[PDB]
């Protein structure tokens, strides 16, 4: 099961990433959002959480890009899938090592 | 007494002209469908609250609705703001 | 003029009825015309349909689902624990 | 064409108290920033959302001169982002301020001691006991009494009241042309046209929040602001290794700009 | 036509959510650029302006990720059409439900 | 192995009239920067891209020592981004300038 198993693993891999990223920095002197809050008022604050904001939305904006390319692999496997559902299950194909070696 | 106000009260938010768009915003605006506290002059115009302001329906055939009064105190503790519409001018 | 105001009150000559409501912060959407005039408005607010016509930008709304926000559990109180020295 | 008050405003007999600071509107009037800026009177003449250099090229819905004394250390509050009990309870400039805060010594003017002095959101005005006061006396050098004048500047879709001594042309309609409307900078095919503005608008709009259209501010009728023609260039061409000669397309635009 | 029409749906929001972007001010005071530069000298403008700057071009590459994704979407149909036009048009697909339903 | 001529600039018996401003060129000599640096005789040493340690680790084509008087409210002006009619008309440092302001 080694494909769905990567599948699985890739997009859990990409959230424990994903929630990762809220551990990181990126330059504010915390990476958990009312520390800076608690620490600090809107003047200063604004400096900080852009960074935070800046660096959270460019993880989340990679995360999608990787989900958007991952999903369009996905959808090549489903079509993929989607065709030897048509062409095998519901039909037999001629396609020579399409559904199976033999 | 009280009534609906349905879909009342919108104005042009800012001075500018948009066209053939559907255009959004946040102001303060009477929500649609509110509820309407329709007063009458029977044999009374009390103080209201202004809240976030006001709508001001005022179904007329007498012409003698001619002004509004508007503060914190309304008791020359404060300035207030009157307003007029005599005749033809609106005074202020 | 900057005046700071809570009350009001209308003015009419002794010799009628007035329809006051109130104002709230709402978003909206807003019908502008050909004519740069506006002919309709939705209050997001009001209804599930209303937030769903403001999270389209659009007057009809066709047959579907819609996430028209994140519903959230408010915080009912502020609790404060400090060491007792 | 009438000259602003600024003459008043900056030689006015008593600056308030900042504890009620007092605060002038200014309208309907030409304003020389230069000569304020050029003055040799001023301590500082520090700029937030405009450099004073940039002024009379720009103008506004009206300008409001915040006026008072300050003891001359005092001068660190009156910022976006400063902090001070003056600067809370009774002074307060927002930390996204539009204007300049423009400031000197009045020690000469303000002492005699001066108990008058007291002190105590953006803007806002107050009126146990939170309150205190100098007392300054021309002995009094951070611990003189100083003026402020802080202009805050008002950028609404109204037509503008204050502005600085730019002279209009005459206005030029179907040309590509550079242009500036009350202080609305851009460049574009000026055109008259058929969007009726409601009576009370200024400016046209579309999706990109781009000027579609303006009434002229003189002679009210409405302008389209068509883009300047503009596409890209091509260069159609051989191998090198068969000719040196090369055809041009110029995308999308008419033979007649070209 | 709501696969075409989503597609120029699709194509036409992207520009529009494109060009709103011009108006969104990522920081800086204003969004309209000839603003900042007739209101401040370089010194302070360039700070505007780079924020400006960082946020159009973060919004373009945005922009141009999600159309080559698209492309890629658009580009598999357009490989889908031409073997229909090869398979089914030219020719007769044995293959089924490739070319319709029976 | 020539020593720089820095005695001719910071002891030199007068500095130029602000609005004619000396410029000296310094060219083939051993300049060692900490003589300047840990000299009690500077208010102020500010530099705007490098480090006054770490001068001597690093090696020019030519220095220009631009050298004047001002009155000592005046010394804010001397930086890159400033204004002030000094810095309008006469004394304009670039806005990228490389260098120490003594
Ligand atoms: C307008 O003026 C009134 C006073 O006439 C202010 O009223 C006070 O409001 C605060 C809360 O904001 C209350 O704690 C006080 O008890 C009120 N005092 C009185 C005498 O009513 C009001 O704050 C002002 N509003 C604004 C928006 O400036
Ligand atoms: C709202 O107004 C309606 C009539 O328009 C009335 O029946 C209802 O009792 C009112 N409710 C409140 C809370 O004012
Ligand atoms: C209205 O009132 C003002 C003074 O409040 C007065 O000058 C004016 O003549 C009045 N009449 C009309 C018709 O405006
Ligand atoms: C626009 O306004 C004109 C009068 O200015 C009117 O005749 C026309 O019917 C209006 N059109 C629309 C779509 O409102
Ligand atoms: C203050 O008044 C004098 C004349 O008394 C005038 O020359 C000066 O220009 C005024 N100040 C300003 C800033 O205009
Ligand atoms: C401006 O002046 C011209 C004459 O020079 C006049 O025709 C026009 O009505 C005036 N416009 C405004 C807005 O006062
Ligand atoms: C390029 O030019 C050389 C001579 O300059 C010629 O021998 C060759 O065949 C040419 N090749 C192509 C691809 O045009
Ligand atoms: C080019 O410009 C002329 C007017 O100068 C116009 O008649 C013609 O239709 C234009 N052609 C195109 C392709 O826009
Ligand atoms: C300047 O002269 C003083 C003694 O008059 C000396 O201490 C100092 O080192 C000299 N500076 C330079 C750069 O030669």
């Amino acid at each position: 099961l080694g494909k769905l198993q990567d599948v699985v693993n890739q997009n859990a891999q990409a959230l424990n990433t994903l929630v990762k990223q809220l551990s990181s920095n990126f330059g504010a002197i915390s990476s958990v959002l009312n520390d800076i809050l608690s620490r600090l008022d809107p003047p200063e604050a604004e400096v900080q959480i852009d960074r935070l904001i800046t660096g959270r939305l460019q993880s989340l904006q990679t995360y999608v890009t990787q989900q958007l390319i991952r999903a369009a692999e996905i959808r090549a496997s489903a079509n993929l899938a989607a065709t030897k559902m048509s062409e095998c299950v519901l039909g037999q194909s001629k396609r020579v090592d399409f559904c199976g070696k033999g | 007494a009280y009534t609906n106000s349905f879909t009342r009260g919108v104005y042009y938010p800012d001075k500018v002209f948009r066209s053939s768009v559907l255009h959004s915003t946040q102001d303060l605006f009477l929500p649609f469908f509110s509820n309407v506290t329709w007063f009458h002059a029977i044999h009374d115009n009390p103080v209201l609250p202004f809240n976030d302001g006001v709508y001001f329906a005022s179904t007329e055939k007498s012409n003698i609705i001619r002004g509004w009064i508007f503060g914190t105190t309304l008791d020359s503790k404060t300035q207030s703001l009157l307003i007029v519409n005599n005749a033809t001018n609106v005074v202020i | 003029i900057g005046i700071n105001i809570t009350r009001f009150q209308t003015l009419l000559a002794l010799h009628a009825a007035y329809y006051v409501g109130y104002l709230q912060p709402r978003t909206f959407l807003l019908k502008y015309n050909e004519n740069g005039t506006i002919t309709d408005a939705v209050d997001c607010a009001l209804d599930p349909l209303s937030e769903t016509k403001c999270t389209l930008k659009s007057f009809t709304v066709e047959k579907g689902i819609y996430q028209t926000s994140n519903f959230r559990v408010q915080p009912t109180e502020s609790i404060v624990r400090f060491p007792n020295i | 064409t009438n000259l602003c008050p600024f003459g008043e405003v900056f030689n006015a007999t008593r600056f308030a108290s900042v504890y009620a600071w007092n605060r002038k509107r200014i309208s309907n009037c030409v304003a020389d920033y230069s000569v304020l800026y050029n003055s040799a009177s001023f301590s500082t003449f520090k700029c937030y959302g405009v450099s004073p250099t940039k002024l009379n090229d720009l103008c506004f819905t009206n300008v409001y001169a915040d006026s008072f004394v300050i003891r001359g250390d005092e001068v660190r509050q009156i910022a976006p982002g400063q902090t001070g009990k003056i600067a809370d309870y009774n002074y307060k400039l927002p930390d996204d301020f539009t204007g300049c805060v423009i400031a000197w010594n009045s020690n000469n003017l303000d002492s005699k001691g001066n108990y008058n002095y007291l002190y105590r959101k953006p803007f806002e005005r107050d009126i146990y006991f939170p309150l205190q006061s100098y007392g300054f006396q021309p002995t009094n050098v951070g611990y003189q009494p100083y003026r402020v004048v802080v202009l805050s500047f008002e950028l609404l879709h109204a037509p503008a009241t204050v502005c600085g001594p730019k002279k209009s042309t005459n206005l030029v309609k179907n040309k590509c042309v550079n242009f500036n409307f009350n202080g609305l900078t851009g460049t574009g095919v000026l055109t008259e046209s058929n969007k009726k503005f409601l009576p009370f608008q200024q400016f046209g709009r579309d999706i990109a929040d781009t000027t579609d259209a303006v009434r002229d501010p003189q002679t009210l009728e409405i302008l389209d602001i068509t883009p300047c023609s503009f596409g890209g260039v091509s260069v159609i061409t051989p191998g090198t290794n068969t000719s040196n000669q090369v055809a041009v397309l110029y995308q999308d635009v008419n033979c007649t700009e070209v």
